[PDB]
């Protein structure tokens, strides 16, 4: 169903995607994984811990 | 000098899809150079570009950015965040104060801003506020400056405006007008040779800058930077700063540090007395002949000077060494 | 100390019989004051700002 | 982990794929790698080792 | 402080935060300041570092030069729990470490 | 609001007092960063003792871990709302749906 | 308002070929941009002359063998790849190498041409075993650009090294500027041959890159 959703809006039905460095701009050898992960900034953090 | 062959790149058709999105094509290019100029132009475009941005905002009836206002559905923080993405294009200035007054029910956009002759607004439909009750009214002063590369309010701790009123709200700056930058090599069908490419540069900005001056300023920065890659004199710095103050460092401070009355401050500012190095060597004879300076002001000066240890009307014929 | 007595004598005494214990924002942190508050004792001269 | 996976990828002899036994002398191979044409995990290929 | 990877480092180097190292080598900064000049006295050096005045940072760059700082982790099982490094000033509030050790 | 979710986060936010859920459903009369007032409309109370319902909603206060806890109105003025849906949102949430 | 210029510049030549150059005052990404740019220019866009074709007598194909020679044809061509040639003013020149006897066949055994200047005359090309051994070959030198591989009767093809630079590396390294903080200092390490020194080599690369883009400059102000 994830592969099914990878269509519709048009996307590589594998999650893989070839990226370019940015520094050199050259293509990376292997196709990498690119997507959107829901991350969150925990507590703790610096300032306090220093 | 007489060597090498090489070719030269040139601008072709600048396809303006929209006010933001754009396409700059460079056809006259070889194989190696077509891929080399890609990253150089991309980086200098995604960072080292000019553009204008909001830095300070002063709202009536609002002290800090964590407050609210009656008849305003959005809080002050959200209003500042909306002013962040304000597409402004200033003609020939480095700082402009846009005034914004609006009352009554309805949404307040960038159109409600007083249309200045110098300021060109890309999207006057930009949401800024949302006044509710018909008796609600707002009047804010927006400050826009020309800059490059982010630089928030945290950078300037207090290195601007020694006083700076309470109402002034510092907002972070997103100077770079360029959102995204992409590029493709692609084989060029140049009706000539056979082995040539055409650097296609896919661009996406905010509309506050045109691809012409954009690419040219970028290549200009690249050229100016490559300028130092010609000769290599290996120039070093002399350093060796002098470590022997001939006089007390306090005499290097302005009369403001004296912390005296306003009248005396204006008298010193009128008598061409900026630093205390001039007030310390000025006699009462010269101080009496100063406009609007009486016994109270003179006593004020001698007290604020004697308290700091210094005196009045001394002599130190060594002013000022020695840069 | 004698040296300190001389020192203030050279720059002005003002040797107040008072010290110092003002609440200062700790070194490192920095921000904006959003709300002040004062809980006065029941039987003490209320402050102007209070 | 990271570095070892790197040097593991800097070996791993893969057959053909922009390979061929184009021989040179050590350091020059670097120029060959940056200038594309040849792959990286081929082929095997021969060179002069001092 | 919280540790962070530092790939650009050597094996004998560690990323020591600017403000952190500033407070740590306080007496060394004082001595070197009064030694060179700048600060007329010890209290002058204190006031000079308390008001982080550009030049002080360069003086700091002199005092931490070949002055080793030894790092330590919580669970010290063996001798390699505390290892020394040459302090490298880093614009940040986290301590960087060589990914090898 | 979180992209990949579980659907449970819509319950969590409204289960905790963090977000202001509509006590009685009606039509929004006045919206504001300061407060929200709704007009009962459909079936008020037994006595005809005025409709309306005022929600003060706290803003920009400190938390026990010194985290900014404030509420924001997610409903616009003159908008119809039923009983038991988010009128004013809270910290780490997106109109009923929790967002950490 | 604009930008700054790199002021502290250091250059140490670990010989005539190997060198290191460091430029400290630089903004964000510029060190890498100039790094990759100059790298892609130095690794292909450089002139220089190199061996492209080799015609040895008795040898028609690369998988043949030579008599009286300690090194086979592939190794011979390999040694020929390391022949640094500096031609005065020609886009093509033919050289003839004839030598017989025992010992090392150096570049000094090549017919001393007036226009052609051999950088390293002691550059070993072959090894002759017995007295009755002898070799004669025609080495074609051409003026090209970049690295020409095998992808391009008696005409042995050899990978052309149209480049006087053997390898190019560069480092980023955060620079400790006494005013700013997020600045980098590009450290370019170059290993070249004898056709040109790294000094004028880097300058040539910069100028070659300067020829492009320039059409989008303009002055006035």
């Amino acid at each position: 169903e994830i592969k099914e959703l990878l269509k519709l809006g048009d996307l590589p039905t594998s999650g893989q995607i070839r990226l370019y460095d940015g520094r050199t701009g050259e293509q990376f050898e292997r196709p990498v994984t690119v997507g959107y992960m829901y991350m969150l900034k925990l507590n703790h953090l610096v300032d306090d811990k220093m | 000098g007489s060597v090498t062959e090489f070719l030269k790149p040139r601008l072709v058709d600048i396809e303006q899809v929209s006010s933001t999105h754009a396409k700059v094509t460079l056809e006259p290019l070889e194989r190696g150079f077509g891929h080399t100029l890609g990253n150089a132009l991309r980086r200098i475009l995604l960072s080292s570009m000019p553009g204008c941005a909001v830095t300070e905002v002063e709202i009536d009836g609002v002290l800090h950015e964590y407050s609210t206002k009656e008849g305003v559905q959005e809080d002050i923080l959200e209003i500042l965040l909306n002013l962040k993405g304000l597409a402004v294009r200033v003609q020939g200035k480095d700082e402009v104060i846009l005034t914004l007054n609006k009352s009554g029910i309805g949404p307040v956009t960038a159109a409600d801003i007083t249309h200045d002759g110098d300021v060109e607004i890309v999207k006057p439909q930009h949401v800024i506020c949302h006044l509710t009750d018909e008796n609600a009214s707002i009047s804010m002063r927006i400050k826009v400056q020309r800059g490059r590369g982010y630089v928030p309010a945290s950078t300037r701790i207090h290195s601007e405006e020694d006083e700076r009123p309470i109402g002034r709200l510092l907002v972070d700056a997103c100077y770079s007008p360029v959102e995204r930058i992409a590029y493709n090599v692609e084989a060029a069908r140049v009706e000539q040779r056979t082995d040539l490419d055409k650097l296609v540069i896919e661009m996406e900005t905010n509309g506050t800058i045109d691809p012409e001056e954009a690419i040219r300023r970028a290549a200009t920065i690249l050229a100016e930077q490559l300028e130092a890659f010609v000769d290599l004199r290996d120039v070093r710095q002399p350093e060796v700063k002098e470590e022997k103050p001939e006089f007390d460092p306090i005499l290097l401070r302005p009369v403001d540090d004296l912390e005296l009355t306003v009248r005396s401050a204006n008298c010193l500012k009128a008598e061409a007395i900026h630093y205390i190095g001039d007030l310390v060597q000025r006699t009462e004879v010269e101080l009496l002949k100063t406009p609007n300076l009486g016994k109270k002001s003179l006593t004020e000066i001698k007290d604020v000077l004697a308290s700091r240890g210094l005196s009045l009307g001394m002599r130190l014929e060594n002013w000022p060494p020695a840069s | 100390t004698p040296e300190e007595k001389l020192l203030r004598a050279i720059f002005g005494e003002k040797a107040s019989d008072v010290k110092d214990s003002s609440l200062r924002v700790p070194n490192g942190v920095s921000g904006t004051v959003i709300d002040v508050q004062v809980f006065t004792r029941d039987g003490v001269e209320k402050d102007k700002r209070a | 982990q990271d570095v070892v996976l790197g040097l593991y990828y800097m070996t791993r002899d893969c057959v053909n794929a922009k390979g061929e036994g184009m021989v040179l002398t050590g350091p020059k191979e670097a120029e060959r790698l940056y200038r594309s044409g040849l792959a990286s995990l081929h082929a095997r290929v021969k060179v002069r080792i001092t | 402080s919280v540790i962070t990877v530092g790939p650009y480092l050597r094996l004998h180097q560690c990323g020591l935060p600017k403000k952190m190292a500033l407070e740590l080598f306080k007496p060394f900064i004082y001595g070197k300041l009064e030694l060179r000049g700048l600060a007329t006295t010890i209290k002058a050096a204190k006031k000079m570092v308390e008001r982080e005045e550009a030049v002080v940072w360069d003086i700091l760059d002199e005092v931490i030069r070949e002055h080793p700082v030894l790092l330590n982790r919580a669970p010290t099982l063996h001798r390699l729990g505390i290892q020394a490094f040459e302090p490298v000033l880093i614009e940040g509030k986290a301590i960087q470490l060589h990914p090898l050790v | 609001k979180p992209l990949v979710g579980t659907g449970m986060e819509r319950a969590v936010a409204v289960d905790s007092g963090v977000t202001a859920v509509a006590k009685r459903g009606g039509v929004v009369q006045y919206v504001d960063a300061s407060r929200i007032v709704i007009k009962v409309n459909e079936d008020e109370m037994y006595p005809g003792e005025a409709g309306i319902d005022i929600y003060n909603l706290t803003k920009y206060t400190r938390s026990n871990q010194n985290t900014c806890i404030n509420q924001m109105p997610c409903v616009s003025l003159g908008e119809p709302v039923e009983r038991g849906d988010v009128l004013a949102d809270g910290p780490s949430t997106d109109l009923g749906e929790l967002a950490l």
